[PDB]
RNA sequence: AUCGAGAGG
DNA sequence: GGAGAAGGAGCAGAGC
DNA sequence: GCTCTGCTCCTTCTCCTTCCTCTCGAT
């Protein structure tokens, strides 16, 4: 369902790690960067900037024990940590 | 012990009290003063003038409370009786069975004096839908549910069970299990498929509820 | 959004599956 | 290639 | 070494 | 009353395993 999502609104350290990894990979594959490259050449550092600015174009499918799932977007998730 | 050595009688008395507590916990209308019967009063009421605990007189009928009924609509009457004969033979088992059949009790408890033969044991589950539970007077001397290591067990209704499984997206097989032969399961008289809510005190949180299903 | 660099031309024609690594750099 | 032995951590 | 699994054996009850 | 039909109550048997690394020296 769209609403009634029972999982946390915060981004977990595992979600953050994979988001940065997969985005950094795309960057290293010469994908378009959605933030200004302020002297940044390191895919990971670049990805972290996008994370801070919530520019990372991804959605986390959180699978629940019974096979069902809740889709949360990067923008929705609270990148605290 | 001897009639002089009333210790035997007091052991019986203890068992009697724990049965009253058990029956009460099962949801039957047992009062607090009914449970709290003094040894000398037990003797006055049940013990023969020659110092001979009239075990036959210790039998009684229990009736589910209004609250118990509202939660468990199908909960019927209970007959409790103690075996006068040291060793339980089918001749006495059948007698007990017949009593239930004639009185149409939903369930009955039969307490062993010393032991029971297989000839009787095989009869104990021969009258569906009525259920006969059995206990040994020795086992009943102490009510194990007052022990520090034993937490409060709550028998859940079929509605509570259904809601539980739905809520956690669980299948029956994914719950923690308890064997039907488990002292406490026997105390509660759990039937296969019933779920028990267990409330424990913890060190990481004040208390913690846990669910366990009867196998 | 206005960031045209976020939109894939092939994706416009349904040539990109945003939820598949087979498409790649979405 | 197996097989045993001697050691190191 | 200490399980567990398979097997022989020795008596309470029980039907003729 | 006496063998009988079950047991359940025992004794008497088969099975398994830090990590990792180095070298030599045999077949």
């Amino acid at each position: 369902p769209k609403d009634q999502r029972a999982t946390t609104p915060y981004m977990t350290k595992y979600e953050r790690a994979r988001i940065l990894g997969t985005r950094a990979l795309q960057i290293s594959m010469n994908a378009p960067v959605f933030v200004d490259l302020e002297g940044e050449t390191d895919p990971l550092r670049i990805a972290m900037k996008e994370l801070a600015e919530k520019k990372i174009p991804l959605v986390i499918r959180r699978y629940l024990p019974d096979g069902s799932f809740e889709d949360w977007s990067v923008e929705e998730l609270i990148v605290d940590l | 012990m001897d009639q002089e050595n009333e210790r035997n009688i007091s052991r019986l008395w203890r068992a009697f009290r724990t049965v009253k507590e058990m029956v009460k916990d099962r949801g039957y209308f047992i009062t607090q003063e009914e449970v709290e019967l003094p040894l000398e009063d037990f003797k006055a009421k049940y013990c023969d003038s020659m110092g001979r605990p009239q075990r036959k007189m210790m039998s009684f009928q229990a009736n589910p409370t209004e609250e118990s009924i509202s939660k468990f609509p199908d909960m019927g009457s209970l007959w409790v009786e103690f075996c006068d004969e040291p060793s339980v033979g089918v001749k006495t088992m059948k007698t007990f069975v017949i009593h239930i059949q004639e009185k149409n009790f939903q369930t009955g408890i039969f307490v062993y004096q010393n032991n029971i033969t297989p000839s009787a044991m095989k009869l104990v589950p021969s009258i569906p839908p009525a259920t006969i539970e059995t206990f040994n007077e020795a086992a009943l001397v102490v009510n194990i549910t007052h022990h520090e290591l034993v937490p409060k067990h709550i028998r859940l209704s079929s509605d509570e069970k259904r809601e539980l499984l739905k809520r956690y997206r669980l299948k029956e097989s994914q719950l923690p299990r308890i064997q039907r032969a488990d002292p406490v399961a026997l105390y509660l008289g759990l039937k296969r498929g019933e779920v028990v809510k267990i409330i424990r005190k913890s060190e990481t949180s004040g208390r913690y509820a846990s669910y366990r299903i009867c196998m | 959004p206005e960031q045209k660099i976020t939109e894939i031309e092939d994706g416009q024609d349904g040539g990109v599956t945003p939820y598949s690594n087979e498409s790649g750099l979405v």
